[PDB]
Order: C-alpha cells, then structure tokens, then sequence
C-alpha cells in the first residue's frame, strides 16, 4: 500500500492535517495550499492525492477527471438501522439569513443590501443564490446586485470584498481559506451576526450550531436564534425552525475526491481512518478527532458523523445531479 | 459548459 497525501487549504487545516498525519503513523501525509483550486491542482499534477470538497468545487473537480469518492454523511433526520457508511447521504439545505430585526428585508428586496457569502464557487454561499439572482434579473453583472460584499476568492478591491477582514493582522482580506475571518459557512454567518452584512448565504445546520449556546466562541456564544430569520423565495420571512419549507435548494453533501487510478486506494485508507479518528473512533477523543475542529470545519465538516459509500459508483455529475450542473454552467455563462 | 479551467 502507498501513503495517501491530502490536501489542506490554507494553515489551519495544514495544522490539521500534520496532527493527523502524525497520529495516522504517516499512512496519511500532507500538502497545503492557499485555496481550494491550487489543492485541486496539486491532486491533478499528482502530487497530492485527495480532499474533501464543496459541490460547487466538486463541479471545478469533475470537469478536469477527479471524482468522488466517499461523501460527509451527517447525523440524519429518520431513524436508521443501516449503519452511517451505507446510510444514503440527504443533501442540506441552502438558505438566506438575515436578522429578525432587519424588518422588511426579504428576498424581493436584496437589491443594494450587503451580503455575507461562504466563498465564490460553493452551493449555498455562491452557485445557488447568485443563479437564482442572474435568472430574476435576467441579468450576469451579479457583481453589481449588492451594494458591498464579502464573497471570499473575488478580486480584493472589488465590491464584492468589501466587507471581507482577513486574518488578525488585517492581511489576506479575502482570500478563499481559514484565514479570512469571514470565511465558509461559520465566516459568513459572523459576517451576519456581527452585521456586517445584511444577509448570509449559508446552510440550515450553520444557524443552529452557532446559536443557542451550541458554540462557545466569543462571537458566537451570546446568539439567539429568535434572533435570526430565514428569507424565502416567495418573499415571506420564517423562523429558522422552518428550514424544510424556506430555502434556496437542497446542495449535494460535500464530498472526497482523487484521480480515478486513486479512487479504490483513497476510499480504503480513508475507511480506516475514520475508523480509528471518527465519530466513537477508536482512538477519538483520546488521541484526535478526524471531524473536529472546534466548530471552525477544517479538512471535514464538524457536524460529520462519517464518510459514507456512494451508491452507482458516480460520476461527478451524477454525484451533483443533472439539474444543479446545469444550473452551475448557467451561471458560468456569465464570467 | 466544456473543458478544465486549469
Ligand atoms: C437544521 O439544522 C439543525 C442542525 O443540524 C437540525 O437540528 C439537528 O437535527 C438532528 C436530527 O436531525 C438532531 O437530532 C440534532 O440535535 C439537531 N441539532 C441541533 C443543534 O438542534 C435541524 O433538524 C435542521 N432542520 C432541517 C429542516 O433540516
Ligand atoms: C437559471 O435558469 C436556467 C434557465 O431556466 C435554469 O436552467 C434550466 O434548469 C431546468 C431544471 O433543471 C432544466 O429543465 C433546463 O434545461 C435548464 N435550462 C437551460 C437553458 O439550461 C437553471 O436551473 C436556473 N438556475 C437556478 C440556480 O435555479
Ligand atoms: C448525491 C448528493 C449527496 O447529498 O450526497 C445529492 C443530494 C441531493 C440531490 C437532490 C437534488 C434535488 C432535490 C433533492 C436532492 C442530488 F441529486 C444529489
Ligand atoms: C497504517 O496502515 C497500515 C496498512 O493499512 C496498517 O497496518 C497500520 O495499522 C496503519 N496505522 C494507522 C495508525 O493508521
Ligand atoms: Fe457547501
Ligand atoms: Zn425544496
Ligand atoms: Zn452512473
């Protein structure tokens, strides 16, 4: 057997991944670079092997041969013999939050409103709002829609930047990784809390887990969720408890992905690493947790029960499913 | 709609 070399983005996620490293014996070692693209270069020239992707990312992927190879499976809704590695993955949902106080602000009027987005190019923070914006426009300058934005992996003096921070020392002002403070679902939804923006594009568990006592970060630690409202696509405004029937769209889980000829050798050493790191591991809390990283969702999302067996051996527009992929190339046809 | 951006 061969060593598997995964892909970090960004510092913390290296430092994440030389913990695993170290713990796995080397079995898997590390790569980083700055942004998931440049990781999925590294995986393209060979030179690492694998990481876990976005959908939006899983689309940049699949169109230069990676496919998917295992998915994030969280802890799901129905009650379930099978066990969480054969489980069927149920996608997430995409939503639009905004603060209950920010009354009036719905769907229909998020012309000039600043925005909070996970990073240009993912489902809920980029491909699914900003599609569906391009279609109700009927227009591709999406880059003009919102007055001022932090849409991390944009151009840095662009208005879609304009609310991002970098990292503690100001540097790094939008750059798509860990280091941009607004950065991913958690960035985004700070983006929100601290209102900085006046809407964020994130997922359905994003509210909950930062909510309510569910993080004890400093920013975090005093949001109610009473306070935040999800905005629908027929202009109403709901509770966050009613993310079923107020979101954008249902998004593929995020998922691995490798070249073909390390698809087989990837999945079976990543099998045995959640095994040994995963949720009641062997090894996990003791020694360290593959899908922990105190709520910051580094390598994994923290709310990953495993990573599970895909059904039909998919490709990665089969993975997506037909109608996302076409809305993806829909909106590519704008830049 | 076609090729790899790399
Ligand atoms: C929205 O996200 C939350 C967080 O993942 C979901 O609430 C969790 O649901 C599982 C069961 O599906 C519970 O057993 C967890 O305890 C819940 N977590 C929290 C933090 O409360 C909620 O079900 C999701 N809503 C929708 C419509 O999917
Ligand atoms: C943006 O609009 C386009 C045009 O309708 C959507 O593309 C269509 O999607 C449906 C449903 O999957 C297909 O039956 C059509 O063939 C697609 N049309 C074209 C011209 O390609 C796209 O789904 C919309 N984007 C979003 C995010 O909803
Ligand atoms: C395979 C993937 C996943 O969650 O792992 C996935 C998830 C969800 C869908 C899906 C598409 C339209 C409506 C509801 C679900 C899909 F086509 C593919
Ligand atoms: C390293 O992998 C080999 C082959 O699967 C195995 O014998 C060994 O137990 C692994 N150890 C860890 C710590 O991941
Ligand atoms: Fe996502
Ligand atoms: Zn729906
Ligand atoms: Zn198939």
């Amino acid at each position: 057997y061969t060593r598997v070399v995964w892909c970090a983005v960004g510092p913390e996620e290296q430092k994440k991944c030389q913990q695993w490293s170290q713990q796995s014996g080397q079995n898997v070692t590390c790569a980083t670079a700055s942004t998931t693209d440049d990781c999925i270069v590294l995986v393209l020239k060979g030179e690492a092997d694998a990481l876990n992707l976005d959908g939006g990312y899983i689309y940049t992927a699949g169109k230069c041969g990676l496919v998917p190879v295992l998915a994030e499976n969280r802890k799901s809704s129905k009650h379930s013999s099978l066990d969480c590695v054969l489980r069927p993955t149920e996608g997430y949902l995409a939503v639009a939050v905004v603060k209950k106080a920010n009354e009036g602000l719905t769907w229909n009027s998020l012309k000039d409103k600043k925005s909070c987005h996970t990073a240009v190019d993912r489902t809920a923070g980029w491909n699914i709002p900003m599609g569906l914006i391009v279609n109700q426009t009927g227009s591709c300058a999406f880059d003009e829609f919102f007055s001022q934005s932090c849409a991390p992996g944009a151009d840095p003096k662009s208005r879609l930047c304009a609310l991002c921070a970098g990292d503690d020392q100001g540097l790094d002002k939008c750059v798509p990784n860990s280091k941009e403070k607004y950065y991913g679902y958690t960035g985004a939804f700070r983006c929100l809390a601290e209102d900085v923006g006046d809407v964020a594009f994130v997922k359905n568990d994003t509210v909950w887990e930062n909510t309510n006592g569910e993080s004890t970060a400093d920013w975090a630690k005093n949001l109610k969720r009473e306070d935040f409202r999800l905005l629908c696509l027929d202009g109403t405004r709901k509770p966050v408890t009613e993310a079923q029937s107020c979101h954008l769209a249902v998004a593929p889980n995020h998922a691995v992905v490798s070249r073909s000829d390390r698809a087989a050798h990837v999945e079976q050493v990543l099998l045995h690493q959640q095994a040994l790191f995963g949720k009641n591991g062997k090894n996990c809390p003791d020694k360290f947790c593959l899908f922990k990283s105190e709520t910051k969702n580094l390598l994994f999302n923290d709310n990953t029960e495993c990573l599970a067996k895909l059904g039909g051996r998919p490709t990665y527009e089969e993975y997506l499913g037909t109608e996302y992929v076409t809305a993806i190339a829909n909106l590519k046809k704008c830049s | 709609l076609e090729a790899c951006a790399f």
